[PDB]
């Protein structure tokens, strides 16, 4: 499907405070009313999803349906692929040199054959219930944002807050969902597992270098921004 | 050039060049700044000449602070100096005064000055130079009845 | 200083401006994050069982604070010797990695371990890169790594077909083929076991007794630094402008506390002009406003040399509770004049209704006056009417032409 | 400041900062000829009364209200409620830029307006030609009604008509200024571009004009003695430029202001001072008087106008 | 045009400009408004009546 992101898709630029006023800044961002992927009835192919500028994952999943996320260069053998496996009270962020599969399914714990993870980097558990994530990789630093914020997308206003750094610099161009489910299928090969389970859907939306007019309020929090190369009012 | 060599020389002539002009061009802005301003003092001037010199104006602080009558110019090595020759009243007296007077039931009024009275007496004076005149038909005009 | 400034020596009545007024910062504070990672130096130190020569043991030293002085617990060094780097100055330099590699050997293979020296450890078992930047440790184990009977578990090799090269590491257990006599795996003539065991004794000397060897290399690859030794002071300063490094914000100002809330990511704050208005403090989570101490200009209110050299000094937009008569004004204060209840003309301007001038005795200071007080009586029945003239002269200079210049 | 502005507190830079010239000492001299130039535009136009005239206590001019114009006692700033309309409609030391206040208040400046007032309303205008003459309101607006061509009978007639019409144009003129917001956009422009300028300096700040970084602090402890010296002297000669376009802008807008002030206190001498034969210069039409006010940064004129209206056709020979 | 005078297609000049700042914005904003009071000289003078 295709659906449309109307004011979503910003996040906090730079780690400095501001006080009721206004930051224009060239950024990546991305563009407002744009037109991102709804995959809602792709219930387990095409994982072929590049990351160029980035991805803006969205999602209202019930509870706690979704396993992690992978982020590789091409998913083939002694290729460093990022994976981030979001326990119930604690998340693993570990990059394995390992081909991995199609669907890559966790309910399992190994996922391909011949695993080779090398990094080590524990943080605090990540996992109406809008969660919404921005991946970037710059400068070295695998950077992501996430918020978590009640309700598809409203036509609110909800900055994304930087949460956890990590260094890291490979040519990722990779992305792909981990579901979770009931009827457990070891076989790899298989793309077919659908179960009946809550409703699930992982968006998809390219991030894009635009100039952003944020406006700070008095407490330091995104309230509004502006693009400047859509509309002529803008 | 005496110290140094021909191409290690260059950046610095070009650092001294690009020095010397940065102070000559914001000296030329100045001096461009003082012309106008010279300029329209100088209008100003020519016109106070022309309105205050060659005749008499009506203007109250353009020919001088007062009434003015006449000015004499003066040159100096870089300007002009007016003198204005100013009438200044002194010596003002009080009058009591009234708008009219009713006479055989006509309001009349005066034709130049103002009623003037010191005591059960009225006459007629301009508005610059007490000078006391009986009230004739020749220094007022009638106008309606004083209703 | 008026005189400095206006470049005379007969100055004319009147206020000039020759300085500005800046207060000096007294101490410095340097307030960086409280101290964490301490690298897993202790563990290779102070191991339990240390590997062979030939087997020497490497750990990756990498996303952690590298207290080097923690070295100095491990008793008089045969050796501290630090390649390239000096041993105090290691506690500064970033480096993306430390890789610590310890092993055991006798008390005469000691100064083996070292670049360019060679030898029969150096040579097959552990060889350092000629260019080598980093620091070996050597110290004494006979009371932990003797027995009586003799500790034979720790394997050297003595003979290899070629050296090995910088950081080679070699585990095979071949018979060294001597001769030309092709070896079937077998020891005897011209087929030699190439690694041999150490009779390691309580009863041995000094020179052949087990001394423990570590070696940390120190890396700077083009990948960022994940491994910085430690750094702090401890001052939070208020009501006085001093020198903040907070975090590597570093600027000068008074550090006082506040109410500007910050969100839980963010480390200092700007304002509008983008000049940084608050900090973090990287200790305890308050945020301080930064404020500039007294800044301001001062104004000598001179009557001139001509009438006498009493001046008064007026420090102009900054309250002077900080750092001879004190009065303050709403443009400034002005010290060296007496403020007087009695208005006159207006002689030497100060700002906000305020002027200067010589009453003869000192300088004064009063709130200019406007003119004189006239109420004429308003009747409707009343006029003044003049009687005398007067011709008076009125001078008005004005310019018209200027210098004609030509460059 | 010439020294704070281009070196932040760096010795080094300070000593860098004396080999360019003497523009340190040439571009604080042109902004206090600038300051010194504005605290003498307010003294020609306002300051032109020698001696203050006061209001006297009975309120009864001939039968006009000039309670709009005349300052208020309970109000403890002593202004009218048309100078407290156009005072509260004007809205107004950072790496060394301040704002130096002016000499005269705007207190003193509301005194010199009341002065002028009570001159102009008692006097007439004798008060700007030699000592001050009492004369009644309504014998002054014949003055003025004669000055013109039309005859006094018309005045001394229909006085209150004239009076009711000049109370309702008083009443009015509130609720003109109140209309609309950009009434006063002259004295708000003038504000507008000063903090624009001022603001736009602390901006050009942050630029590394080409050097590495913009902060001394920083390239004085990466870099080495004389290689931080190329960056210095780039630096320094970068805030310099900057800041002789802003004092050249400073020395227009002066030079702007000083011939507005001239052609105000020329319109004030001749329209509040007594009464003018032109055109278009005290008002559009047949010009009366001018009653001057004050605001934070400017003068309101306000001129009375006397207008024709309801013309008939007649055979003329 | 600043970016079209001093950096004319050079996507990497402009880009050096940008680190100059408010120089090419205070330079627009004054000719603009230069253009705008040549507007108001022709209705103070023509524009009378
Ligand atoms: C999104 O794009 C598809 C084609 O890529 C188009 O058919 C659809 O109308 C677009 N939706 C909107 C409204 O952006
Ligand atoms: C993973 O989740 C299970 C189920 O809640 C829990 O028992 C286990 O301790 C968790 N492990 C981690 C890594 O937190
Ligand atoms: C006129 O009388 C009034 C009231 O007594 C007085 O104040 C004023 O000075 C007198 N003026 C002259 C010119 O005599
Ligand atoms: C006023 O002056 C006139 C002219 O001199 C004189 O005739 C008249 O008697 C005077 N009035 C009084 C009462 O003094
Ligand atoms: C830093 O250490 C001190 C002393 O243990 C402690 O009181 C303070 O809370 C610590 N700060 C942080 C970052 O928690
Ligand atoms: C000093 O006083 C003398 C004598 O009164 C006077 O001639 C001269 O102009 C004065 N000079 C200055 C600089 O005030
Ligand atoms: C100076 O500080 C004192 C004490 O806070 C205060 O009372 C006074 O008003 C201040 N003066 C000004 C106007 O700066
Ligand atoms: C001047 O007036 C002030 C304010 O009323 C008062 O505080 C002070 O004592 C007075 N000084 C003199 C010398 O009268
Ligand atoms: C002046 O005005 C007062 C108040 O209305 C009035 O009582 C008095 O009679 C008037 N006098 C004249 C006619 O000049
Ligand atoms: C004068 O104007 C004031 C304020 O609008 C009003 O209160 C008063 O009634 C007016 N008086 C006259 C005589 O018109
Ligand atoms: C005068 O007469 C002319 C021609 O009939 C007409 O156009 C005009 O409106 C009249 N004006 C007046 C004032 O009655």
């Amino acid at each position: 499907s295709y659906t449309n992101s109307f004011t979503r898709g910003v996040y906090y630029p730079d780690k400095v405070f501001r006080s009721s006023v206004l930051h224009s800044t060239q950024d990546l961002f991305l563009p407002f009313f744009s037109n991102v992927t709804w995959f809602h009835a792709i219930h387990v192919d095409n994982p072929v999803l590049p990351f160029n500028d980035g991805v803006y994952f969205a999602s209202t999943e019930k509870s706690n349906i979704i396993r992690g996320w992978i982020f590789g260069t091409t998913l083939d053998s002694k290729t460093q692929s990022l994976l981030i496996v979001n326990n119930a009270t604690n998340v693993v962020i570990k990059v394995c040199e390992f081909q991995f599969c199609n669907d890559p399914f966790l309910d399992f714990r190994v996922y391909s054959s011949a695993n080779n993870c090398t990094f080590e980097y524990v943080s605090q558990p990540f996992l109406k219930n809008l969660r919404e994530f921005v991946f970037k990789n710059i400068d070295g630093y695998f950077k992501i944002y996430s918020k978590h914020t009640p309700i598809d997308l409203p036509q609110g206003f909800s900055a994304l807050e930087p949460l956890v750094d990590l260094p890291i610099g490979i040519n990722i161009t990779r992305f792909q969902t981990l579901l979770a489910l009931h009827r457990s299928y070891l076989t790899p090969g298989d793309s077919s597992s659908g179960w009946t389970a809550g409703a699930a859907a992982y968006y998809v939306g390219y991030l894009q270098p635009r100039t952003f007019l944020l406006k700070y309020n008095e407490n330091g929090t995104i309230t509004d921004a502006v693009d400047c190369a859509l509309d002529p009012l803008s | 050039l005496s110290r140094l060599d021909p191409p290690e020389a260059e950046v610095q002539i070009d650092r001294l060049i690009t020095g010397r002009l940065q102070s000559l061009q914001t000296y030329v802005t100045q001096q461009l700044i003082r012309a106008a301003e010279i300029r329209a003092s100088a209008n100003l001037a020519a016109t106070k000449m022309s309105e205050c010199v060659l005749g008499q104006s009506k203007r109250v602080d353009f020919c001088g602070k007062g009434y003015h009558l006449m000015s004499f110019p003066q040159s100096a090595p870089h300007g002009v100096v007016f003198l204005h020759v100013t009438y200044v009243p002194a010596q003002e007296k009080n009058f009591t005064t009234a708008p009219a007077i009713c006479h055989d039931g006509k309001a009349h009024f005066p034709r130049e000055g103002v009623f003037v009275s010191n005591g059960t007496h009225w006459f007629v004076t301009q508005r610059n130079f007490y000078e006391p005149q009986i009230i004739t038909t020749d220094n007022t005009f009638v106008s309606g009845n004083c209703d | 200083e008026t005189k400095c400034t206006l470049k005379s020596f007969t100055v004319e009545k009147g206020i000039y401006q020759t300085s500005n007024f800046r207060v000096q910062p007294t101490e410095s504070i340097v307030r960086f994050p409280n101290i964490t990672n301490l690298c897993p130096f202790d563990e290779v130190f102070n191991a339990t069982r240390f590997a062979s020569v030939y087997a020497w043991n490497r750990k990756r030293i990498s996303n952690c604070v590298a207290d080097y002085s923690v070295l100095y617990n491990f008793a008089p060094f045969f050796a501290f010797k630090c390649y390239g780097v000096s041993p105090t100055k290691l506690n500064d330099l970033c480096f993306t990695n430390v890789y610590a590699d310890s092993f055991v050997i006798r008390g005469n293979e000691v100064s083996q371990i070292a670049p360019g020296q060679t030898g029969n450890i150096a040579d097959y078992n552990y060889k350092l890169p000629d260019d080598f930047t980093g620091c070996v440790i050597a110290w004494n184990s006979n009371k932990l790594d003797s027995k009586v009977g003799g500790n034979y578990n720790y394997l050297y090799r003595l003979f290899r077909k070629s050296n090995l090269k910088p950081f080679e590491r070699d585990i095979s257990t071949e018979i060294y083929q001597a001769g030309n006599k092709p070896c079937n795996g077998v020891a005897g003539f011209n087929c030699y076991f190439p690694l041999r065991s150490y009779g390691f004794r309580p009863t041995y000397g000094v020179g052949h007794q087990p001394y423990r060897v570590v070696v940390l290399s120190f890396e700077l690859l083009h990948a960022p630094a994940t491994v910085c030794g430690p750094k702090k002071s401890t001052n939070l300063v208020k009501n006085k402008c001093v020198n903040f490094n907070f975090n590597g914000l570093t600027g000068t100002g008074v550090l006082t506390e506040s109410n500007k809330k910050f969100l839980p990511f963010q480390q200092f704050g700007r304002d509008i002009a983008d000049t940084t208005d608050a900090v973090r403090d990287p200790q305890t989570l308050e945020i301080l406003d930064i404020t500039p101490c007294s800044f301001g200009g001062v104004s000598v209110i001179t009557p001139g040399t001509n009438t006498s050299n009493q001046v008064a000094v007026l420090y102009q937009g900054v309250n002077c509770t900080e750092v001879s008569n004190v009065f303050q004004t709403r443009a400034g204060c002005l010290i060296g004049a007496e403020y007087v209840n009695n208005s006159y003309e207006c002689d030497i301007p100060i700002g906000a209704g305020i002027c200067a001038s010589y009453q003869t005795q000192s300088i004064i200071a009063y709130t200019m006056s406007l003119g004189a007080e006239n109420s004429v009586a308003y009747s409707n029945n009343s006029i003044a009417i003049p009687t005398n003239f007067t011709i008076s002269v009125t001078t008005e200079i004005l310019p018209v032409s200027m210098t004609k210049t030509s460059v | 400041d010439c020294t704070m502005y281009i070196c932040g507190d760096s010795t080094e830079c300070s000593n860098l900062l004396l080999q360019y010239g003497s523009f340190c000492t040439q571009l604080k001299r042109a902004l206090t000829g600038i300051a010194v130039e504005q605290d003498k535009n307010t003294q020609e136009v306002f300051a032109q009364v020698k001696q203050i005239y006061k209001t006297p206590p009975i309120k009864y001019f001939g039968g006009f209200n000039f309670s709009q114009i005349l300052p208020d006692p309970s109000k403890p700033s002593k202004r009218s409620p048309i100078e407290d309309l156009l005072f509260n409609k004007v809205t107004l030391k950072f790496n060394g830029l301040t704002v130096l206040p002016p000499l005269l208040t705007d207190e003193m400046i509301a005194q010199y307006t009341s002065a002028l007032l009570a001159g102009t309303i008692t006097s007439g205008w004798t008060f700007g030609a030699g000592p001050a003459l009492q004369i009644p309101f309504p014998m002054q607006m014949a003055y003025r009604f004669n000055g013109i061509g039309v005859t006094q009978n018309v005045l001394y007639e229909n006085q209150k008509l004239i009076a009711n019409q000049f109370n309702s144009a008083i009443g009015k003129i509130q609720d003109s200024l109140s209309s609309t917001p950009s009434a006063l956009g002259k004295l708000q422009d003038v504000v507008n571009h000063n903090a624009q300028a001022l603001n736009t300096l602390v901006k050009q700040l942050s630029s590394k004009f080409g050097a590495i970084s913009s902060v001394l602090n920083d390239i004085l402890s990466r870099l080495d003695p004389p290689e931080a010296e190329v960056q210095i002297d780039r630096l320094i000669t970068g805030r310099l430029q900057s800041l002789q376009t802003y004092v050249t802008q400073q020395l227009i807008r002066a030079a702007e202001i000083r011939a507005s002030a001239n052609l105000a206190a020329t319109k004030m001498s001749e329209c509040v001072l007594g009464q003018s034969k032109r055109v278009d210069f005290c008002g559009k039409g047949y010009h009366l008087m001018s009653f001057p006010q004050s605001a934070p940064h400017g003068v309101v004129f306000l001129h009375v106008t006397y207008v024709p209206a309801q013309e008939k056709n007649f055979t003329t020979a």
